[PDB]
RNA sequence: AUGAAAUGGGAAGAAAUGGGCUACAUUUUCUUAUAAAAGAACAUUACUAUACCCUUUAUGAAACUAAAGGACUAAGGAGGAUUUAGU
């Protein structure tokens, strides 16, 4: 049995998002990529860098926002630009995550050295694609 | 801290084939030739054998920058076959997906 | 397979498409307006409309064919069937009138007869009854009865030969020994044949 | 060969060389020779040829006699004034001395032809080997070349334009020719650019394919000794179809009727 | 110190067994072409070692590694019970 990325099955009672319901073999073909850069296109440098980049900017945003983030984020590349797009519960208070935004993204461009830039939206609750 | 003490010595070796690239570079020259004298190559035989062993470049191994794990790795992601899977298995790839043909 | 169940086998015979539609029996006449909304195979690289082409001497070739050298195996059956013409032209020249009629110079004639000369009616299926072998007589049908004489052909020829003797010359050799009734291949036959009759009453353990 | 019968007939001298293409490979005997000690000799080659024209040549073989005196060996000379068949004979008894006394004859015939004795013909198919690569290789293994041969050596004079008294007549072949492609048939191309400018001035004369006239006569032979004897090849469906494989191609056609 | 670092070593069978490679050749061997065709070879050393050994080259600081030649030849003459794969 393949266990790689598979949310398993229960009684029918355990929500999941839609990105979670997908198994591997649904990448491009229903669910598609977290991360959209130019590194592993044919003949195109950089791709170690690039990925090791993305892994690190991930564990920064969950400990950054420890319990208010509804799904994964997107990473989005373009020119020396990064975007992130997070789903965000909302938990905290306004104030504190216009606190949380201007930190992570000084802190990230000064750590980096590309401008980071971060993009939030805020939903009620997680959205739950099945129950399973 | 990195991964391991294996991977500490690998960043060691790294760093001193670093320095003495330039030296192991000119006096090797003199060696991969037929136009010097022989007393000249084999003199110049000794003193890159004198120069310190971390410097020789072959004593680099590649690991997985995030297990220090010696083989199975991909040389353009740097990653073991083990963390590559899990990056890519979860979209995290940027155009990677499973070969279906 | 690539091609799906409801495909159908191609129809590479000249003649049959430019009979006149009368001369075709209904039968006939139905398959083809029934053909008219099918899918047809499409035809085999060496299945051709040619005159000269025989279904029994291509397969020959086939079975003797190794690893895919298709050239090598038809230069070996188109030298086999000149080794047969020269070897009877010169019988014939060689020969007085009343003998060269007899003699025969087609060699594609020659190859038939010779095989039908091998062909067994009757062949053994091994069957262990009670942790024992035991090969009881089974009658063969005509797939089963051609396969064995171009089998037993291309083994004699094959293995039985001399060092220094070419495939050419053994098989036309023995294709001509065979169109004669006197060969090692007909050997086999006559063996084949002789234990059934002594196996004759164990034909009853058949269950197939 | 049409040529070859023409002139035997009318009582000229043929020197025929069958195939030049077997004297610049596959030789298992490969001597050093005394004449030049740089060229090499090949003694089987020689003598199968010197016996073959011994047989066409047999009539004017006592007529012609020799100019010079050769000394085969230091118990054995010809005298001048012997006929030309001792030095043929000789070469066939000792093979040591064939490389050599082809060389006699080759030498002896052209010089004497001027002379309004007999009439030459100088007949070498596959010509093209004279002047390309050979694949024997020297006790360095190292390959020798055209020139160095002595049989090779002999024959690409007589095929000059520089005497009178009889005709030179020439054939290409890429079958048997080494290091040349399968598809190159012209004559510089096979000749190459040491071959085309040793022969020039000479006159091509193209060989094609059957025409439709020749096509059906060879077609007509071959039922006339009845070789086709496949039911459908006296048809006019077979006719056809054989006119196709073969494409009027001389050799094809005798190929495909020889399987049928 | 069951932690850290340095230097030098981590051997050996030829014995059983699993898998693979190569060969035992004539539908073969070598050469040119190109798998067309031709010329030679074809049993005592013909077919035939990617072993041992001997040279040269490539990588490296280190050849103990790999490749390319050279000789040298051994065994091998289509493999018992049994067994693998292929629609
Ligand atoms: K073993
Ligand atoms: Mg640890
Ligand atoms: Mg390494
Ligand atoms: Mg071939
Ligand atoms: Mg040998
Ligand atoms: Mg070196």
């Amino acid at each position: 049995k393949n266990r790689a990325a598979r949310v398993r099955v229960a009684k029918g009672n355990k929500p999941v998002s839609y990105e979670e319901a997908h198994a591997p073999h649904y990448i491009a073909h229903r669910k598609g990529w977290l991360s959209l850069h130019t590194g592993n296109l044919d003949g195109e440098d950089h791709a170690a860098e690039r990925t090791l980049e993305d892994v690190f900017l991930r564990k920064f945003m969950m400990g950054t926002f420890p319990g208010c983030l509804a799904d994964q984020i997107v990473l989005k590349r373009r020119a020396n630009q990064v975007d992130i797009c997070a789903l965000v519960l909302r938990q905290l208070p306004a104030h504190k995550f216009y606190f949380l935004v201007g930190y992570s993204e000084t802190l990230l461009s000064h750590f980096y050295k590309c401008p980071v830039r971060l993009h939030l939206q805020t939903v009620p609750s997680k959205v739950v694609y099945k129950y399973i | 801290y990195y991964v391991d003490w294996r991977m500490l010595r690998d960043l060691k070796r790294r760093k001193m084939a670093y320095e003495y690239a330039d030296e192991r570079l000119r006096i090797n020259s003199l060696r991969k030739n037929t136009i010097l004298p022989k007393d000249l190559q084999e003199m110049a035989g000794d003193e890159i054998a004198a120069l310190p062993r971390d410097s020789c470049p072959v004593r680099i191994r590649n690991r997985c920058v995030m297990t220090s794990r010696p083989r199975g790795v991909k040389r353009r992601w740097r990653l073991s076959r083990i963390v590559f899977r899990h990056l890519a298995d979860h979209g995290l790839l940027s155009g990677v997906q499973r070969a279906i043909w | 397979s690539r091609y799906a169940p409801e495909f159908r086998e191609p129809l590479i015979d000249k003649e049959y498409y430019r009979k006149p539609v009368a001369e075709l029996t209904e039968e006939e006449k139905y398959d083809q307006e029934l053909k008219k909304t099918q899918f047809i195979k499409a035809a085999a690289a060496t299945e051709t409309s040619s005159v000269f082409a025989d279904p029994v001497i291509s397969k020959f070739t086939n079975m003797m064919m190794k690893g895919g050298n298709k050239v090598l195996a038809r230069s070996l059956m188109a030298q086999t069937l000149e080794a047969v013409k020269r070897k009877q032209f010169e019988k014939y020249r060689a020969a007085s009138a009343e003998e060269q009629a007899t003699i025969e110079r087609n060699p594609y004639r020659i190859f038939h007869e010779a095989l039908k000369n091998c062909e067994p009616v009757i062949g053994l299926v091994p069957i262990l009854k009670g942790g024992h072998f035991y090969q009881v007589p089974v009658p063969l049908a005509d797939r089963r009865r051609r396969f064995l004489a171009m089998k037993w052909m291309i083994t004699e020829c094959r293995e039985n030969k001399p060092r220094r003797t070419l495939m050419p010359e053994k098989l036309s050799h023995e294709l001509l020994e065979a169109f004669h009734n006197r060969g090692p291949v007909i050997k086999r036959k006559h063996n084949m044949h002789k234990m059934a009759e002594a196996n004759r009453a164990l034909a009853h353990y058949r269950w197939w | 060969c049409h040529a070859v019968h023409f002139c035997a007939r009318h009582d000229w001298l043929i020197l025929h060389i069958p195939d030049a293409h077997l004297w610049v490979k596959n030789c298992r005997e490969l001597l050093q020779s005394t004449h030049n000690k740089q060229r090499f000799d090949q003694p089987l080659e020689a003598s199968t040829w010197l016996k073959n024209f011994k047989t066409t040549n047999e009539r004017f073989l006592s007529q012609i006699k020799v100019q010079e005196k050769y000394v085969w060996n230091k118990r054995e000379s010809t005298e001048k004034g012997s006929p030309l068949g001792e030095v043929v004979e000789q070469g066939l008894t000792r093979v040591r001395n064939a490389t050599d006394a082809v060389g006699v004859v080759l030498k002896e015939l052209k010089a004497q032809s001027a002379l309004g004795l007999f009439h030459l013909l100088v007949a070498v198919d596959g010509v093209n080997a004279l002047w390309g690569r050979t694949t024997l290789k020297k006790e360095d293994r190292t390959l020798i070349a055209p020139e160095e041969l002595s049989l090779v050596h002999n024959l690409r004079k007589m095929v000059k334009n520089d005497w009178h008294g009889g005709a030179i007549v020439l054939s290409l072949s890429q079958t048997g020719s080494l290091f040349k492609s399968r598809t190159a048939y012209l004559p510089h191309e096979l000749l190459g650019k040491e071959g085309f400018n040793a022969l020039e001035p000479f006159l091509p004369i193209l060989i094609p394919n059957y025409n439709p006239k020749e096509f059906e006569s060879s077609f007509q032979y071959y039922l006339e000794n009845n070789w086709l004897q496949h039911e459908k090849a006296s048809t006019e469906e077979g006719r056809k179809e054989l006119r196709f494989l073969s494409n009027c191609n001389p050799e094809q056609l005798e190929r495909l009727c020889a399987s049928l």
